[PDB]
């Protein structure tokens, strides 16, 4: 049975996710974008 | 009073017969004394994290210092690098006689205020 | 030259706002406990919660706005946005209490966030990490106050308030309550704050006093190059002259300093071990024998036993207000006071 | 019994005072 | 030649902008009366 | 007696107290703001009674 | 809601002003 | 050194920056004043207005009393004040 | 005064046995 | 050194020191089962809590 | 020569003889648990588990005893009131003697260890140098704890092989050590749930015996085992302090809140139980359905047990102590020997008045009495010019209904208010204050002294844990930083990445 | 045959004075609550 | 049994006070060495 907390739990989980994986989305975009120079 | 309870019980009459914790002078004094302590924290461990290598690790850091010497213990310019990026770079203090000068100024202001 | 490499160097690249592995956590943490505070004391009430008033918005000032506990029938619930209580909806959430939650959960990991990025520049810059080690006094402090505390009493409803004012209702409360300041950790606290205020003042005083003339300036500020050898300030002579004044001085420059981070760290560790006790309603709140003789005694009065009568008129006059959700109603008559006051 | 007892905790401590001044490890430019 | 748009750039207005909002908000409060 | 109300608070080891609770007790308020050294009291027992030392010190 | 648009407006008008103003610059900022 | 931003200095005495944000600084002054004289700000957080913290004749806080039937009892209390 | 009675026993323990470890080691560094 | 019966039959478990698989090795693996370990402690603490309440479990000494 | 606080570091290459320090320390701790055993039999009264039981006597290691199924002593009582029985060599006196014949025998261990420390095994075969293989130790204890931890779920709390562990009833009242099957559902991690202690060791343990395996066999890769300097036996004291402060907070946690491994019958009332009034309703709902049945007040109050109106007195609370309040209970309050009954105030009206109960913040409170709807009817005055409460004007009268004082009733105002301000407390018990010269100042339960003393250790050890785990990262600076320092490495805009000194312009 | 591990513990006299007033000043502070 | 109170203390210092002298004078021996 999934009780309406469950749901929330679910949630909460989903959103935790996405905004953890839009930020290291930018970040690694940035990041191959924008490099350091070595010589 | 000339005591420790004593004491106690002058702070509580105080409190109720002037608001003293309302008043600014006083929370000019906490500033005064939270911030002295912060400040005394930040001084001795950013000199201590920069000491200059001079002792093995089977003896105390504190013999590579001699009474008297000429030169000094640590490194400004490191714990000006080390702390001018933990915040940035012009939050941070690189000439010592102005950064012991805000050491002196900051706790006293505030206790003169208190006071 | 994995994308691990890459992400790397661009955290690590040398900005003027360093970032970090460490700033992932920081920065959103510590922007929103901000955040939260800022909203909530511009904002939002405590009227559901406490029956007060807190923000801007309702006419409070810089002294009394305040992001109030939740009220005490939550319990220590987490207090979730999505959670059982709110139900998604943020309008209920603030009105529940969420933004304390809110602000102390998100800054408890800032803080983390934070103490990481001294560990993390002092690995990359090359010096030893005794800020991050002195920087877990203020974390033991945080940790024992706003967490541990609430947790050992009913509820969030007893941890401190985020305010000025409500600041100093815990204070009092502290006294009243928990006679805290006849407390022993308390007393070491209170010894490493105002020891570490005088090191504080003591030190940099001592150095502007014992500079050596380095310029022809009546201002002496320009007569120091960070990157010189010399030492800027005798040594020697501050040693002779506390020596004489004081009777005993420093003379290890590296002892000094240490001793600086040492005094005011060690004092709120130990003000910490204090209110983890407070936690449990473990206080040193009376003396038994004194308590023995007094009640035999009608003639024996002791400074401590004059607090005590004060704490009692603390605890009567300020409960009812307090903790509404007790329901306290004291008639007149039982109130303690003196005569005609 | 615990009158005794705090007289001469504060006792040992000016001795302590005496000692450290007068007979301190003497600071030498060195 | 300066890059506009930096690390920087984003750190001031994450705190310039939401700050001028709020105090026109305190502004406007000032003249509310009961 | 600090409030000089005669109701002497008690402030040293001897008359029972600890050293968390023990104090050198303020002079009494019936003598206000007045000076009160040791040969303005009629003996040493009232000098001591309205809190001579606390002056002295 | 009308008020959510009108509390809305300056700081899209706001944004829609600043970005006229520095958009042959930010295009210029490149790779 | 520098790590390579442009100088704040010569940020805010350049005409192209105050041209921007003689602009934006005040439409967000008044966004956010009208975020409150609209009223907007009350209904977005439940802020009481000062007339809506007690019914007219009752001197009793709206506590809330109930850890899962929270929610519902603030909405009864805002509902006795119709 | 009704005091307990391990209060002396403790207080002069915690006095005597970290004092004696000082100067243990205090001692046995100045004759070497 | 000293050899013993025991310290011989024992010998081999302590003969690696210092052997690592190259790279990364099984780190992604690692990785896996610390994110299934959080959100598995995230379940106990909000059941305790009663942020997540489940059909048939009831947090209470009445269990 | 070394500091006072680093004499400890000459054992950091010394195996053997690091073996024989954490040797002597086991031989500490269980010589400790033996004499504290013994100690406490020496004290303990075990002739009334109603009124007496072990949490009022200040016992802290019988508990734990009794928790797992010890619970008899040799000479022949049990904590349960049983008489007359035998409970083999593992009674009390028995554990507590295998305590400290094993800390003898880890005595002479050490000093073999201490002497002989220059075996063979310790040494690397190919650098000749003392070496530990950490990953590889690793796998083989995590392999050894997971075959305990399994073995103690499967055989020890089942009851297949064992005795079980103690489980009671909701209200503390019919306790006993019983076998209890695992609980599978997701009712097992419901921490009252004793079935899912069972279920936690079974699962925890097959998975500690595979991850053990995996552990002996897979090498740490190379980026891991420089991250974590695994050659460093530092980086294990710091990660393993880390979890010990991990636990320590959590055992202090479900001391204080209540979970299965914490029963109130061997630590006492949690004070949640008094600020819910948990004990009072249950009382309140045996108290209808015998009045449903038609008996009288006296007979339905008189059908309370003891023990069940114990538990609703705020002297069992643990959140009513003192810091230097000392010893056990019964030197607070008295030992206690018998409920007076249930008192009942009534005013001159005859409407039944309610005592307002002291909540355990105020370590005083006013007496104030209130009608079924929380009206205030009576109390007793501060100041008397203008009371209009006082129990001499309202008339005020206490019967008691059970106990001893069953069927009695007072009438004059000094008895009744000395009832009253006894009702603040909760349920009236008569104390034996003699006996022990107790004081009547409240002190806090082994619960308590338990939960404080954890969580404090908890604290200092997430300092222990920042420590070890700087010295382990910053190795190479902890005698100080690099005389020569490059002014470029440390001052801004030299190199694009910092540190890097590849990054250079 | 030595263990090559061993070292020499020291203590100077400062920290003897500063050890010595620390253990005084926190009997000075404890015993008045172990007296209770 | 009513033992005297102050024979623990008496016992207590009485093995302490000259174990602790021979142990101060053995240890500065052994570091002469
Ligand atoms: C240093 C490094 C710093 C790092 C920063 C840390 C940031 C991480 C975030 C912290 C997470 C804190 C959330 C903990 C919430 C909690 O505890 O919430 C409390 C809940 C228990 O819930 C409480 O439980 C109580 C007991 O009730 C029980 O008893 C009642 C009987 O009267 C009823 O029967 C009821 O049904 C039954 O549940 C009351 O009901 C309370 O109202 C209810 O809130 O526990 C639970 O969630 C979990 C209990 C397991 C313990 C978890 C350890 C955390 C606490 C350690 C400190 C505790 C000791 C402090 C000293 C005391
Ligand atoms: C570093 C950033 C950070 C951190 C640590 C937190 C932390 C927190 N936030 Mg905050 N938050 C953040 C950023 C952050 N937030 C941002 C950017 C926003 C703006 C959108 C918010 C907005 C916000 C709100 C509105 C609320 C919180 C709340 C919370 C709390 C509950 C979070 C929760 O239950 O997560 C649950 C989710 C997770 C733990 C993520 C799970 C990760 C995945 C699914 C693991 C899967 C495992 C997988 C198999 C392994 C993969 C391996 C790998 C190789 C791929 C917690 C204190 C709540 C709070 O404070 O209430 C009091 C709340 O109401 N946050
Ligand atoms: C059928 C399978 C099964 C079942 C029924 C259980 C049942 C249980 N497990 Mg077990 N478990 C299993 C399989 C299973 N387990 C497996 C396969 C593993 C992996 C090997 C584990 C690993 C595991 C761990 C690691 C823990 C449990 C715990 C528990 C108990 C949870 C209830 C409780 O009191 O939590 C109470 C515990 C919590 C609510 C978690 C505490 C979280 C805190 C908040 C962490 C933060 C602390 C922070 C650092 C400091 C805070 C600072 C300040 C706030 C104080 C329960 C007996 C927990 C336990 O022993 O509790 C006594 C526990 O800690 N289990
Ligand atoms: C030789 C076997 C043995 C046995 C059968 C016992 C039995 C007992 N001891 Mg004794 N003890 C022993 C050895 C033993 N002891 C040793 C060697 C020492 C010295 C260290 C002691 C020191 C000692 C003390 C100090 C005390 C006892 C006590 C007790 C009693 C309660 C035990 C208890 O609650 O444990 C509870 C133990 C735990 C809860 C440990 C949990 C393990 C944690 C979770 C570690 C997790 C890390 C792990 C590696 C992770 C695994 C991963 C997973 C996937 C598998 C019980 C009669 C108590 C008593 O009543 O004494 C009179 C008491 O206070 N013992
Ligand atoms: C986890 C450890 C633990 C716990 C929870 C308990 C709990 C308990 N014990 Mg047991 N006990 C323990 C360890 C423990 N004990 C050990 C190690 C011993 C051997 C010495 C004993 C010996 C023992 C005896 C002999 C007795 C108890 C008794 C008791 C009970 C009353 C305790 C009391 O009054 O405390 C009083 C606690 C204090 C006064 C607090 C002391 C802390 C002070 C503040 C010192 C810390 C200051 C420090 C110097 C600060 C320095 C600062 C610096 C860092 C700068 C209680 C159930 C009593 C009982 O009823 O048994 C029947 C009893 O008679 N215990
Ligand atoms: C498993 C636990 C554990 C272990 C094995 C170690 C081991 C070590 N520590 Mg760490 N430490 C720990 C926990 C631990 N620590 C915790 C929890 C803290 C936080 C308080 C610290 C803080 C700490 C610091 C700050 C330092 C060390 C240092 C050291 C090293 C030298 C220690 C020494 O010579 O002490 C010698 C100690 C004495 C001669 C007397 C100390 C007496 C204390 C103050 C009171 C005694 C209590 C008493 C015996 C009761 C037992 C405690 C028990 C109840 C828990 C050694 C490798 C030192 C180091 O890095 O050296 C390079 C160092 O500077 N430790
Ligand atoms: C829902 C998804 C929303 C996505 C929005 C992003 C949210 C994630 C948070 C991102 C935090 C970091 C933002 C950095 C923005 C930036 O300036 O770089 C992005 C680029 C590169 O700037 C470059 O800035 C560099 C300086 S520094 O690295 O920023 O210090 C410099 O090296 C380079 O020359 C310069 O061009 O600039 C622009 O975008 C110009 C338009
Ligand atoms: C000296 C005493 C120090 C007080 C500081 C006063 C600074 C003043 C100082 O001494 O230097 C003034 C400095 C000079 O700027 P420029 O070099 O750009 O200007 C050239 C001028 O010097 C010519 O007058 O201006 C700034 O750095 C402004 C700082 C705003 C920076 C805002 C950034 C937002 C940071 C966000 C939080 C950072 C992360 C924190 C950790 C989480
Ligand atoms: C919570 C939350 C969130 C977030 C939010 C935020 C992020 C916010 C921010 C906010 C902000 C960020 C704000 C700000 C504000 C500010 C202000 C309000 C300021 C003011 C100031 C002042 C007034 C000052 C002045 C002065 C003085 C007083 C003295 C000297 C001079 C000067 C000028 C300095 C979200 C979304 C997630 C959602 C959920 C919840
Ligand atoms: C040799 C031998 C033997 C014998 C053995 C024995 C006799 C043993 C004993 C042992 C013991 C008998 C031990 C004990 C120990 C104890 C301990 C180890 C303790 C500790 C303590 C502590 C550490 C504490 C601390 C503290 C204090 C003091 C105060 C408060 C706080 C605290 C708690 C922290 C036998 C025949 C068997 C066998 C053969 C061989
Ligand atoms: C059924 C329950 C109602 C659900 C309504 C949706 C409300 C969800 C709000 C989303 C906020 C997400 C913020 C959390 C993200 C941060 C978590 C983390 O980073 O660890
Ligand atoms: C959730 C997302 C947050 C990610 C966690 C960031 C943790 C960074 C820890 C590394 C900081 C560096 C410490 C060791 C070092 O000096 O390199
Ligand atoms: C060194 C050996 C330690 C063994 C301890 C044996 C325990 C003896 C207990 C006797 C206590 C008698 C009751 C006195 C308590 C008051
Ligand atoms: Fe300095």
């Amino acid at each position: 049975t999934i009780t309406p907390s469950l749901k929330g739990f679910f949630i909460g989980l989903l959103s935790g996710a996405v905004v953890l994986g839009l930020t290291f989305a930018v970040l690694i975009a940035i990041s191959q974008i924008d490099k350091v120079q070595r010589s | 009073p000339l005591g420790i309870s004593g004491t106690f019980n002058f702070m509580i009459v105080f409190q109720a017969e002037h608001n003293i914790l309302m008043h600014p002078f006083h929370q000019l004094g906490v500033a005064g004394v939270f911030g002295g302590a912060l400040f005394c924290a930040m001084h001795g461990s950013l000199v201590t994290s920069s000491l200059i290598r001079e002792t093995t690790e089977t003896e105390s850091a504190n013999y590579g210092y001699k009474f008297g010497q000429e030169e000094e213990t640590y490194n400004i310019v490191a714990a000006h690098g080390y702390f001018g990026r933990l915040i940035f770079q012009y939050a941070s203090f690189n000439n010592s006689r102005s950064l012991h000068f805000f050491l002196a100024a900051w706790p006293v202001v505030g206790v003169w205020f208190t006071a | 030259r994995g994308w691990f490499d890459i992400l790397d160097d661009w955290l690590k690249r040398d900005r003027f706002v360093f970032v970090g592995w460490s700033g992932i956590l920081l920065f959103p943490c510590a922007y929103l406990a901000l955040g939260g505070w800022l909203t909530g004391t511009t904002f939002v009430t405590s009227w559901y919660t406490h029956g007060l008033a807190s923000s801007y918005l309702e006419g409070c000032n810089f002294l009394t706005v305040a992001v109030s506990t939740p009220a005490n029938s939550m319990g220590h619930s987490l207090l979730l946005l999505w959670g059982p209580e709110a139900q998604g909806d943020f309008t209920r959430w603030c009105q529940l209490g969420g933004l304390w939650t809110f602000i102390a959960l998100h800054g408890a990991f800032g803080l983390i966030g934070f103490m990481l990025r001294q560990f993390e520049i002092a690995r990359l810059v090359g010096v030893r990490p005794y800020n991050a080690i002195a920087f877990s006094a203020p974390i033991a402090v945080f940790v024992s106050v706003f967490l541990i505390y609430p947790l050992g009493q009913s509820s969030w409803f007893f941890a401190p308030s985020f305010g000025v004012a409500a600041i100093f209702r815990f204070l009092l409360f502290f006294q009243g309550f928990h006679n805290w300041t006849l407390n022993p950790f308390h007393m070491m606290g209170v010894a490493g704050v105002l020891g570490g205020a005088l090191l504080c003042a003591i030190h940099g005083a001592t150095v502007e006093n014992t500079l050596f003339q380095d310029g022809e300036g009546a201002s002496t500020f320009r007569a120091f190059n960070p990157t010189q050898a010399e030492e800027t300030y005798s040594m020697v002579t501050a040693n002779r002259f506390w020596s004489q004044i004081f009777g005993i001085a420093f003379s290890n420059k590296r002892w000094l300093h240490f001793f600086m981070l040492f005094v005011p760290v060690t004092g709120l560790w130990m003000s910490a071990i204090g209110v983890v006790g407070l936690a449990l309603n473990l206080r040193s709140y009376d003396f038994i024998s004194q308590e023995i003789r007094a009640a035999e005694d009608p003639e024996f009065e002791t400074f401590y036993t004059k607090n005590l009568l004060l704490n009692e008129g603390i605890r009567a006059w300020m409960a009812p207000q307090d903790q509404p959700h007790e329901n306290f109603v004291f008639p007149e008559e039982v109130l303690p006071r003196g005569n005609a006051l | 019994m615990e009158t005794i007892t705090y007289v001469f905790i504060f006792a040992c401590i000016i001795a302590l005072f005496f000692f450290a001044i007068f007979f301190r490890e003497p600071p030498r430019i060195t | 030649s300066y890059p506009i748009f930096t690390v920087r750039w984003v750190a001031v207005h994450t705190l310039a902008v939401p700050t001028i909002f709020f105090l026109g908000a305190i502004a406007a409060m000032q003249f509310i009366q009961r | 007696d600090i409030d000089g109300i005669r109701e002497p608070v008690s402030g040293s080891l001897l008359y029972g107290n600890n050293i968390i609770t023990g104090a050198v007790v303020p002079s009494s308020n019936a003598i206000g703001l007045h000076f009160y050294p040791i040969w303005e009291a009629a003996s040493l027992d009232e000098w001591l009674y309205n809190g001579g030392p606390y002056q002295l010190i | 809601d009308w008020r959510v648009l009108v509390v809305l407006l300056p700081v899209l008008l706001a944004a829609g002003w600043a970005v006229r103003n520095i958009l042959p610059y930010a295009v210029k900022q490149v790779q | 050194g520098t790590t390579g931003e442009r100088p704040f200095s010569d940020i805010i005495t350049s005409v192209r920056y105050w041209v921007i944000h003689s602009i934006t600084i005040p439409a967000l002054f008044i966004a956010g004043w009208l975020f409150v004289s609209t009223g907007l700000a009350y209904d977005v957080f439940g802020t009481p207005r000062p007339d809506s913290y007690y019914a007219q004749e009752q001197r009793s806080i709206p506590l809330v009393t109930d850890r899962f039937e929270a929610k519902q009892q603030v909405e009864t209390f805002l509902e006795q004040l119709k | 005064m009704e005091v307990n009675q391990l209060g002396l026993i403790a207080t002069a323990l915690f006095v005597l046995v970290p004092s004696v470890f000082l100067i243990i080691l205090y001692v046995q560094t100045e004759s070497q | 050194a000293r050899r013993t019966w025991l310290g011989d039959i024992l010998r081999p478990l302590n003969s690696e020191y210092g052997k690592v698989a190259p790279g990364w090795g099984t780190t992604p693996l690692m990785a896996v089962f610390m994110g299934l370990f959080l959100v598995f402690l995230l379940i106990i603490l909000e059941i305790y809590n009663s942020t997540l309440i489940l059909d048939g479990v009831n947090v209470s000494w009445k269990a | 020569g070394l500091p006072w606080y680093r004499v400890h570091t000459v054992l950091i290459n010394d195996p053997g003889r690091l073996i024989a320090a954490h040797l002597m320390h086991t031989a500490l701790v269980a010589g400790w648990a033996g004499s504290m055993a013994l100690y406490e039999l020496a004290t303990f009264d075990p002739s009334d588990p109603v009124l007496n039981p072990m949490w009022r006597q200040g016992m802290f290691v019988l508990p734990f005893m009794a928790r797992l199924g010890v619970t008899g002593s040799w000479s022949g009582w049990s904590i349960t009131g049983e008489t007359g029985i035998d409970p083999g060599f593992w009674s009390f006196e028995g554990v507590a003697l295998a305590h400290i014949v094993l800390s003898g025998l880890l005595f002479l261990a050490a000093c073999w260890h201490w002497v002989y420390w220059d075996l063979e095994l310790f040494r690397d075969p190919r650098t000749g140098e003392p070496a530990l293989d950490l990953p590889k130790m690793f796998g083989i204890h995590l392999f050894l704890a997971g075959l305990l931890c399994f073995g103690f779920g499967a055989f020890h709390l089942t009851g297949l092989f064992g005795p079980g562990m103690w489980v009671s009833d909701p209200y503390g009242l019919t306790g006993s050590v019983q076998p209890v099957a695992p609980e599978w559902g997701p009712d097992g991690f419901n921490p009252y749930n004793p079935g899912g202690v069972v279920a936690h060791h079974i699962a925890a343990g097959i998975v500690g015996i595979i991850a053990g395996l995996f552990h002996i066999l897979v090498r740490p890769p190379q980026r891991l085992y420089k991250a974590l300097r695994m050659g460093n036996i530092e980086t294990v004291l710091s990660s393993s302090i880390a979890a010990v402060f991990f636990a320590a907070f959590v055992v202090a946690g479900t001391m204080w809140y209540g979970s299965a491994t914490t029963p109130i019958e061997l630590f006492g009332p949690t004070r949640y139980q008094w600020d819910s009034s948990y004990f009072q309703q249950e009382i309140n709902r045996r108290v209808q359905a015998s009045l449903a049945s038609g008996a009288t007040l006296e007979e339905a109050w008189s059908a309370i047990p003891e023990k069940l109106a114990f538990y609703d007195y705020i002297g069992n609370n643990p959140a009513k102590g003192g810091l230097f309040r000392t010893g056990p209970m019964n030197k607070g309050d008295g030992i206690a020997q018998a409920w007076k009954g249930h008192a009942v105030f009534r005013n001159k009206e005859g409407e039944e008045l309610f005592v307002r109960r002291m909540p355990a913040f105020f370590e005083s409170f006013p007496v104030i009495l209130t009608d079924k709807n929380g009206v205030v009817k009576a109390d007793i005055p501060f100041r008397r010019a203008e009371s209009k409460y006082s129990f001499e004007q309202q008339g005020v009268t206490v019967s008691f209904y059970g106990g001893e004082l069953n069927g009695q009733t007072f009438t004059d105002p000094p008895t009744v208010k000395s009832y009253a301000r006894k009702a603040i407390f909760g349920e009236i018990f008569e104390f034996d204050t003699e006996t022990l010269n107790s004081d009547g100042i409240f002190r806090t339960s082994p619960r308590g002294w338990f939960t404080f003393a954890h969580a404090v250790f908890a604290l200092l050890f997430f300092f222990g844990h920042i420590w070890h785990g700087a010295r382990t990262l910053f190795r190479d600076v902890f005698s100080g930083i690099d005389p020569e320092l490059s002014p470029e490495q440390v001052e801004w805009g030299f190199y694009q990445k910092v540190g890097d000194v590849t990054t250079r312009r | 045959e030595p263990n090559p591990n061993r070292q020499p513990v020291e203590l100077n006299r400062t920290s003897l004075y500063l050890g010595l007033l620390l253990i005084l000043v926190l009997a000075l502070l404890f015993s008045s609550y172990f007296f209770n």
